RNA sequence: AGUAAGGUCAGCUAAAUAAGCUAUCGGGCCCAUACCCCGAAAAUGUUGGUUAUACCCUUCCCGUACUACCA
RNA sequence: CUCGCACACGCUUACAUCAGUAACUAAUAAUAUACUGAUAAUUAACAACCAAUAAACCAAAACAACACUAAAACGUUUAUUAAUUACAUUGUUAACCCAACACAGGAGUGCACCAAGGAAAGAUUAAAAGAAGUAAAAGGAACUCGGCAAACACAAACCCCGCCUGUUUACCAAAAACAUCACCUCUAGCAUUACUAGUAUUAGAGGCAAUGCCUGCCCAGUGACACCAGUUUAACGGCCGCGGUAUUCUGACCGUGCAAAGGUAGCAUAAUCACUUGUUCUCCAAAUAAGGACUUGUAUGAAUGGCCACACGAGGGUUUUACUGUCUCUUACUUCCAAUCAGUGAAAUUAACCUUCCCGUGAAGAGGCGGGAAUAAAAAAAUAAGACGAGAAGACCCUAUGGAGCUUUAAUUAACUAUUCCAAAAGUUAAACAACUCAACCACAAAGGGAUAAAACAUAACUUAACAUGGACUAGCAAUUUCGGUUGGGGUGACC
RNA sequence: ACCAAAGCUAGCUCAACAUACUAAACAAAUACAAAAAUACACCAAAAUAAAAUAAAACAUUCACCUAACAUUAAAGUAUAGGAGAUAGAAAUUUUUAUCCUGACGCUAUAGAGAUAGUACCGUAAGGGAAAGAUGAAAGAAUAAAAUAAAAGUAAAAAAAAGCAAAGAUUACCCCUUCUACCUUUUGCAUAAUGGUUUAACCAGAAAAAAUCUAACAAAGAGAACUUUAGCUAGAUACCCCGAAACCAGACGAGCUACCCAUGAGCAGUUUAAAAGAACCAACUCAUCUAUGUGGCAAAAUAGUGAGAAGACUUGUAGGUAGAGGUGAAAA
């Protein structure tokens, strides 16, 4: 019997929102991803990625809001903190020393010499210094924000040219995206989720990682340490 | 739907095999209706309008058997009423335009009763059929009445 | 028990065109020895059959090797 | 003597009043919550049924003051609408349900452990054997595979394998197996149903098992990647002979050969082929046990992990202390069985039996044949030598041109997923380049003699997102079918 | 003398003719969890049948096996086949209407499963029975007639000795002589197999060549063919029960494995602790031994044990279905 997805709401909200697990079964009801289930019940929190988002179309210029408070997101593996401006609150990932009381600039003018790249601020790739570290970088105009959104991960610009900026990916792969995306400046918050350390067995299962087969699988030809050259730079500049 | 055999030798294993057409999407422009419809046709039919010369001669030449879809004798269908009706409002704009049109596929005119049945399965024709027969009963005192005259009539003559 | 499988200079290898290295013997170089240079000698485990022999087969002998399981 | 009242779920009149039971139901009788006939009954306040849209709102339940990590069920108010009109419909019994039964089984929540609910013995006798309970002289593991069981005991220490809590073969194995924190390898640059409303500190496909000290050498082969050379073993896997040499022994060393490298550290008669009860010491009066050493283990060995340790264990082995009928060696007394009496009354089994012993014979172990012995007929209670006892058309073994599961280097080879090429389809562009003057004209710039062609291709060349057809290539997954015979039983060797 | 025995109807089978083919009943309620009068919708779908088998194996192949429009012949011919098993046409021919339809078919272990798809066994798809006897009148039950004949018992327990009987005998035994019966084997009283006994039911089937009898005969046969004594017709023939399996389509996650919803439990004691800590109940698993072994129980009872604030137990309801689901791999 075909199921129904929990993700049926359609205007955004800041406060937590129902949801419900899934499992690894597929609609149809089969497994389709193992290890996944019983975990603690989770409430979602709706994170707006688009930085640059205006209140109205009137005035379609750049704005500064303030953060509110910073909170733990059960879902993703950073914070996220709260961010009000005009007559709207969005929940935004908070990079890694966003605090209360705080002023956050959102700008999109892509101006000729620079900008001073704050922690906080969110400004197009074309106006951002040579060796700026970013992260939540947009792919396409108007996307959103996709990539670089982990904890502690942040990519850094390489060069930009005839209009086209280059970034450094956290997996060392070279990026190539038109430089008026929109991106954010500083690493993602909670630097040492890597260095966290699980004391017991159960605290996977709380989490909701469900134990591996205990088939004994022989190792294929697959394993062992691989060698490979860096692939080539992914470009999502359309030449025409 | 059909077998096969492997390396096309007659000892070799049997195989289920089946082989579909290729299919392709294109907006064809016919005279008689003088709008564009976009249809999946294939290669073949494409051949068969330049054989018959135009896409209205195609399906107004190619008998029921050879076309073998359910929207070509629709198709033929409207366009057949179209002919036999003789409608003014192919274009209203230009009179000398529709007897051009209609000029050439002459040969294609069917009578008005003959027209409205070329497209048509049995289940359509059974619910046509029961919608011109739908009668409501006539009441029973509608036909008592016109038997009660016949008959005061009937005496009226008698004297 | 059965099966497999090998023997070659003093030693170890490659070829059956019985060679190469080392050891052994003689000489040179040095104060002497060794290194080094020069020269010489040296063998196909065993019996029989393989045109005739050898690499082959057979007999004898030494030694090597695997397996010996279901109740 | 103590699982009692009520709700939910389930069952469906089996409940109540009166009457009858010769017989049917209760495994018996009385008798009637349970069998038969007639009549009657559960009354809603509790429970079911019991509005929609837009907007504001980041702030946990644990006496919640305030906090922790695993980040948490639980809504109010404002606005716009909402038939407005006593009495609607439905569940209300029970000793009950699921297990073939009126079955010692299975069964959720609230409140009590009782004020409520129930009867272990039908009547006797007091044999054996069997089950359950209590007590014991002297001895205290002398029993035995084992201290299993039992006990006035309820302690101490060593070793092996796993780190630990946890998990598994419902119905013969609960373990040393699997999982697990940790470490490591591998594959992926990303959007509307999984992974994920995530984005490499992320998520999958696996290995090995915390910690601590370590994880040595080897890309020849195979596999994978690169898809070319090549690169990869914390990928599958591998990690050596012969001869001589210090008085003797041993062999630092040397000669020679083959390899991709020749087993390094560690530990070790181990859960580790055989030799094996290796040898020695400690423990015991006595040691095929246990611990500690010696150690080529020519078949130990380093993430198919080696080694060491804390804690832990209904795992496996050993020792001391304390206890005891385990035992030397059994005994006494109770209850359920038992035997007699009264009621109801089943099962496997059964060719016909008037159903003895011995020796011999015999399809090779005779109640039945042969030669001899024994021999009034029946009943009740006991012990298990035989009836090749009863039970299951032997699980072992072989045969069957009888099946099936699993694996692959067996034979044949699709679909599907992924990779690559060609064709189809769609689109784009098109008319083309290596002199040099030796003479010599020309104010230049160039020129003339001594070449300045033809041709591009009869179309050509290239691109093509998403879908998608035909024909091939590679890989994954997978499909079909079989696995010869003779054999002093089969396999093995051999043979045809 | 009990238990029993006997009966002939209920209806059924195979055809023929034949209208032309989802009956009977539909007042109300019937696809909300069917039989519940009454609210803003979604509605719907197709992809060659495969294999058991035959070829004494099995891969190409294997009649009928969904859709033929028949009969007499051409003919089991041409052809198609690991050219093996077996498969097999057509051209061309033949066919006079209606009535004469009933039974060398069964009679309650037969005939349909049927008194009935009802009881009953299964969650479900599905499986699926046994069962009737008086007479003209029982408004002739102090009622009547009929066999008193299966195994099993009673009337009537048994008296040395033997495959239970035979030879006999004045006399039942006593005497003498005899190793049950089928199946299977070189050979069985064998301690090799099967049977308690009774009634009912249960297993040889085909006509090419041939032999026997007859008609007519160089010709026979009521067309189509065979013929150097042949042709036509008759008669004489070849079993039953049983696998593990294989393929296709349905129905099953109310038990169990895992997951998604929504709920509900963990008292006391020890510690700054709600720490996959510790002692011990409810609760959940099932270590060891003894009873039990057609048992209370198709896995339990008694004693003893491990966990008991978590990777924990548990109620309701939903999801994944056999080339699969699910799995802290025990196939
Ligand atoms: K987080
Ligand atoms: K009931
Ligand atoms: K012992
Ligand atoms: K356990
Ligand atoms: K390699
Ligand atoms: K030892
Ligand atoms: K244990
Ligand atoms: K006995
Ligand atoms: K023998
Ligand atoms: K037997
Ligand atoms: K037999
Ligand atoms: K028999
Ligand atoms: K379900
Ligand atoms: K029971
Ligand atoms: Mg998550
Ligand atoms: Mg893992
Ligand atoms: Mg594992
Ligand atoms: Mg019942
Ligand atoms: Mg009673
Ligand atoms: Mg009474
Ligand atoms: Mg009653
Ligand atoms: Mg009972
Ligand atoms: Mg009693
Ligand atoms: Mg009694
Ligand atoms: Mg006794
Ligand atoms: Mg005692
Ligand atoms: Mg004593
Ligand atoms: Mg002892
Ligand atoms: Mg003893
Ligand atoms: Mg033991
Ligand atoms: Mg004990
Ligand atoms: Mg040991
Ligand atoms: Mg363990
Ligand atoms: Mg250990
Ligand atoms: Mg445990
Ligand atoms: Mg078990
Ligand atoms: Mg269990
Ligand atoms: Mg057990
Ligand atoms: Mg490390
Ligand atoms: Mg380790
Ligand atoms: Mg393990
Ligand atoms: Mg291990
Ligand atoms: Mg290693
Ligand atoms: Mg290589
Ligand atoms: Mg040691
Ligand atoms: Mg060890
Ligand atoms: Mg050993
Ligand atoms: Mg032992
Ligand atoms: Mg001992
Ligand atoms: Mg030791
Ligand atoms: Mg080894
Ligand atoms: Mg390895
Ligand atoms: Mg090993
Ligand atoms: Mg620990
Ligand atoms: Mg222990
Ligand atoms: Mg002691
Ligand atoms: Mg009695
Ligand atoms: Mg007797
Ligand atoms: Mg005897
Ligand atoms: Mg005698
Ligand atoms: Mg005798
Ligand atoms: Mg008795
Ligand atoms: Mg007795
Ligand atoms: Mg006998
Ligand atoms: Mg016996
Ligand atoms: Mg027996
Ligand atoms: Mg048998
Ligand atoms: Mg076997
Ligand atoms: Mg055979
Ligand atoms: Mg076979
Ligand atoms: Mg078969
Ligand atoms: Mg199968
Ligand atoms: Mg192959
Ligand atoms: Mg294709
Ligand atoms: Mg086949
Ligand atoms: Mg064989
Ligand atoms: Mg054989
Ligand atoms: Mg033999
Ligand atoms: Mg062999
Ligand atoms: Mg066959
Ligand atoms: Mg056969
Ligand atoms: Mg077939
Ligand atoms: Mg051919
Ligand atoms: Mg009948
Ligand atoms: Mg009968
Ligand atoms: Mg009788
Ligand atoms: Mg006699
Ligand atoms: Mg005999
Ligand atoms: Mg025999
Ligand atoms: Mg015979
Ligand atoms: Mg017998
Ligand atoms: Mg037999
Ligand atoms: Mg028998
Ligand atoms: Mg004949
Ligand atoms: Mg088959
Ligand atoms: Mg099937
Ligand atoms: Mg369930
Ligand atoms: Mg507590
Ligand atoms: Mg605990
Ligand atoms: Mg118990
Ligand atoms: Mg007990
Ligand atoms: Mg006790
Ligand atoms: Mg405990
Ligand atoms: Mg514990
Ligand atoms: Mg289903
Ligand atoms: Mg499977
Ligand atoms: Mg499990
Ligand atoms: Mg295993
Ligand atoms: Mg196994």
């Amino acid at each position: 019997a075909t199921s129904v997805s929990w993700k049926s709401r359609t205007k955004y909200t800041v406060m937590p929102v129902k949801m419900r697990k899934s499992g690894g079964r597929n609609h149809t009801g089969q497994i389709q991803v193992h290890g996944i289930g019983g975990g603690h019940k989770q409430r979602y929190r709706m994170i707006d990625f688009l930085r640059f988002r205006p209140e109205h179309e009137s005035k379609p210029g750049p704005f500064e809001e303030k953060v509110i408070a910073v909170r733990y997101d059960p879902c993703r593996s950073a914070d996220i903190a709260l961010v009000a401006g005009g007559n709207r609150k969005r929940w935004i990932i908070a990079t890694e020393n966003m605090k209360a009381g705080d002023t956050v600039l959102n700008s999109d003018h892509i101006g000729r010499m620079a900008v001073a790249a704050r922690e906080g601020d969110a400004h197009p790739l074309g106006a951002l210094p040579v060796g700026t570290l970013i992260n939540n970088v947009e792919s396409e105009p108007g996307r959103g924000a996709q990539y670089i959104r982990a904890a502690g991960t942040c990519g850094v610009l390489l060069r930009k040219v005839n209009g086209t900026a280059i970034i450094q990916l956290p997996s060392k792969r070279q990026m190539q995206v038109l430089e008026t995306c929109i991106a954010t400046v500083g690493r993602v918050s909670n630097v040492d989720h890597n260095k966290r350390v699980i004391g017991k067995a159960g605290r996977n299962r709380w989490l909701g990682k469900r134990p591996n087969s205990g088939l004994w699988q022989r190792k294929g030809g697959w394993a062992g340490r691989k060698i490979r050259p860096l692939p080539p730079m992914k470009s999502y500049v359309k030449l025409p | 739907l059909g077998h096969r055999y492997v390396n096309n030798d007659k000892l070799s294993k049997r195989v289920r095999k089946v082989w579909k057409p290729q299919l392709f999407q294109r907006e064809l422009y016919s005279e008689i209706l003088d709008k564009r419809f976009t249809v999946t046709v294939t290669m073949r039919t494409l051949d068969l309008i330049d054989q018959a010369c135009g896409f209205d001669f195609y399906i107004l030449k190619t008998p029921k058997e050879d076309l073998c879809s359910k929207f070509g004798m629709d198709l033929k269908r409207g366009m057949l009423l179209r002919l036999a009706r003789q409608d003014p409002q192919l274009h209203p704009d230009d009179p000398a335009r529709r007897a051009a049109i209609y000029d050439r596929y002459k040969a294609f005119v069917i009578p008005e009763a003959e027209a409205e049945w070329v497209g048509l399965t049995l289940d359509e024709a059974v619910e046509k059929q029961r919608l011109l027969e739908e009668k409501d009963p006539i009441p029973l005192f509608k036909i008592f009445v016109e038997e009660l005259l016949g008959q005061l009539q009937q005496q009226a003559l008698s004297e």
